């Protein structure tokens, strides 16, 4: 499919930038985690990326890691998960579904069954936190082969010839960490990389619109939505308001 | 681009987040300038020499053998300064460290020998410590906890997955990856992306060095095999690296059969872990069918790694090197033996390594065979272990 593609001309011609939720699979529980999802969506996320529970998640800081100890506790296996993003998918055509993995599982059971799978239940993204560009031809390869867009991140210490590497490597969307910020988004675009989407420290509305107004196609909220189901654990109602109130800001915030 | 190869045949590389590359390029560059350096060297070796006590001693233990045709040597890693092997490689990565304008050292650890390892060289050479430790290996450790921070560590509980090395291993990762500028990562094994497994090999390669000279001196050749223990990999590839292109030497690694391969309760990956990809690297894994990273176990806690180093995957998969498992009990029935026939308290780790060097003897004992165990570190430190299995089993 399309889904990236379409989303951005979709937005350009809105002049909106993207706001992009993540969220942990199965956190708290799975019947949860899809009511969740569906209230990110409601309340206007453009697109979702989505983690699966993995036992060592190097690349997370602690609310990620809290929350796979969440969806652990609650017996959520990535089975379940690509169960649950078939279901994901059938309730919403466009959206664009993005996962982030660890390497281990998508190397698991093959690298190829895995973006296959991707393919069958209808991610189009999928960015593996451990796998650095000059390891990444295997990921990429079978990712493109499944029409699958394989995101790079571009950190903060990143250099030029990794600017030209993610260029070329990546699809969908360049995921940057935050040479100053407008460089960065300046020579991707010369290097006609995928759309930036700024994902350091998005927490609050100002900072959706300033990553627009520095010229990235949107904002990906890392840990903020997370924090909110941390923080209302003990009520699932209260929870999903809160979601979809912060949501529905942040989206705002993107607009023309 | 890498000035070295990340890989060993398909194993090992650098699956670390694009943030920590620079880090890793970085240390590369600074080992491989090292390598050339003259100045750099002599100051490693000043400091084996006159700080840890290199050259180890190699042993002839003749009552343990009497009345077969097998000679058994060991190296005796376990005198040098520390009690056991690290004590090499801590004190090259710090010198790393310091040839890079790094004044911090981060370390993890799970039996707690590597941090107390970390902790003596970064007191000696004037950096700032702090060690990563699982909450359940704190607990378990006090002994180690508290000699790390009498050398001035900081010694940080790690509460996130299981509570044990791999999590406190990715603690240690998190941490680098904010503080590289100033803090050298001293990662504990010959293991983890590259440059450690070469690094790690290369600071730890004088045991084999010493080993080689030290038997051709008092026999005139060299052995018909070298055996080592295998956690992660570090003692056993510093034995084996000078003997690798000696094609007549025979070079095997004995990991941890635990309660017994058929239990799943070990250590033994070589043969039954599945590879993954994970601690950076490509390597056979303790793993659950659905790629989940799960605990090894060992009576031996410095063998409890659930990996093991990418040059042994490739040592093994060219048949360059065997592998070979020893229980639990294989290896507390070593400890003993050489405790009452040499005087010598092996680490119930390297009581691995002996466990197999006596059952080559005793299933064939009119074999002629000059055998050399690495005696990896010193066992003062398992004798609680060993006394509690002991009153329990009725001895
Ligand atoms: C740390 C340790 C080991 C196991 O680690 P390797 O990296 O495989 O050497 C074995 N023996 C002793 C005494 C140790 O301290
Ligand atoms: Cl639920
Ligand atoms: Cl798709
Ligand atoms: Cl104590
Ligand atoms: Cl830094
Ligand atoms: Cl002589
Ligand atoms: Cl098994
Ligand atoms: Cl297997
Ligand atoms: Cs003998
Ligand atoms: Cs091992």
């Amino acid at each position: 499919m399309e889904r990236y593609e379409n989303l951005f001309a979709q937005l350009n011609d809105r002049r909106e930038g993207a706001f992009v939720p993540f969220v942990t699979l199965g956190d708290p529980g799975i019947e949860q985690s899809l009511k969740i999802i569906d209230t990110l969506i409601d309340a206007g996320a453009d697109a979702l990326e989505l983690g699966v529970p993995f036992s060592d998640p190097l690349a997370d800081g602690p609310t990620i890691q809290n929350a796979n100890l969440r969806a652990f506790a609650a017996g959520v296996t990535p089975a379940q998960c690509f169960e649950m993003l078939a279901l994901i998918r059938e309730k919403h055509p466009t959206i664009p579904i993005g996962l982030l993995m660890y390497a281990n599982l998508v190397f698991n059971n093959g690298i190829d069954a895995f973006y296959a799978r991707c393919e069958q239940v209808g991610v189009d993204s999928v960015l593996v936190a451990d796998v650095p560009v000059e390891e990444s031809a295997p990921f990429r390869q079978a990712a493109l082969r499944h029409n699958i867009a394989p995101i790079f991140i571009c950190p903060p210490n990143a250099d030029d010839d990794l600017l030209r590497q993610v260029a070329s490597y990546g699809r969908g969307y360049t995921y940057l960490l935050s040479l100053p910020l407008h460089h960065l988004i300046e020579k991707l675009k010369e290097y006609h990389a995928a759309p930036a989407l700024q994902g350091f420290g998005i927490s609050s509305p100002e900072q959706v619109s300033a990553a627009v107004r520095a010229g990235a196609a949107g904002a990906i909220s890392g840990s903020a939505i997370v924090k909110i189901i941390e923080k209302n654990l003990a009520s699932p109602k209260q929870m999903l308001a809160e979601l979809r109130s912060f949501v529905s800001a942040m989206k705002a915030a993107s607009r023309a | 681009t890498t000035l070295l190869n990340p890989y060993f045949g398909e194993f090992g590389g650098m699956y670390v987040p694009q943030i920590l590359m620079p880090a890793l390029n970085q240390l590369e560059e600074a080992f491989v300038s090292a390598q050339k350096d003259p100045e750099f060297q002599a100051q490693f070796a000043d400091l084996l020499k006159n700080y840890a006590g290199r050259p180890t001693a190699l042993t002839k233990c003749q009552n343990i053998t009497a009345g077969t045709r097998t000679t058994l040597y060991l190296k005796r890693e376990d005198l040098l300064h520390g009690g056991a092997h690290k004590t090499n490689q801590v004190l090259g990565q710090a010198l790393l460290a310091k040839r890079m304008g790094k004044s911090e050292i981060i370390a993890e650890t799970g039996a707690g020998a590597h941090g107390v390892a970390s902790a003596l060289a970064s007191a000696l050479l004037g950096l700032k410590c702090r060690i990563y430790m699982g909450a359940k290996d704190v607990e378990r450790q006090s002994p180690n906890v508290f000699r790390m921070r009498l050398m001035g560590a900081e010694v940080i509980p790690v509460h996130s997955g299981s509570a044990t090395l791999k999590d406190a291993c990715n603690e240690a990762l998190r941490d680098w990856s904010g503080s590289y500028e100033t803090a050298h990562y001293m990662l504990g094994t010959a293991a983890g992306p590259h440059p450690y497994p070469t690094i790690v090999r290369e600071f730890q390669r004088m045991i084999g060095e010493e080993t080689k000279a030290q038997i051709l001196d008092k026999e005139g050749r060299l052995p018909d095999a070298v055996i080592a223990c295998v956690g992660g990999g570090s003692n056993a590839i510093g034995m084996f690296a000078d003997f690798i292109n000696d094609t007549s030497v025979g070079l095997i690694g004995v990991e941890p059969g635990g309660h017994g391969i058929e239990t799943g309760e070990h250590g033994a990956l070589l043969k039954h872990g599945r590879v993954g990809i994970y601690f950076g690297m490509k390597a056979p894994m303790m793993q659950t069918a659905d790629g989940q990273i799960e605990e090894s176990y060992s009576i031996s806690a410095g063998l409890d790694f659930p990996s093991v180093g990418p040059q042994h995957a490739y040592l093994n998969s060219i048949g360059r090197a065997d592998y070979v498992s020893i229980t639990d009990d294989e290896a507390l029935e070593a400890f003993k033996t050489l405790c009452r026939h040499e005087g010598i308290i092996p680490a119930l780790e390297s009581s691995h390594a002996l466990a197999h060097a006596l059952k080559m003897m005793r299933e064939q004992p009119e074999k002629e065979q000059l055998l050399v165990v690495n005696l990896s570190g010193r066992g003062d430190k398992d004798i609680f272990t060993v006394h509690d299995i002991l009153k329990a089993r009725g001895e």
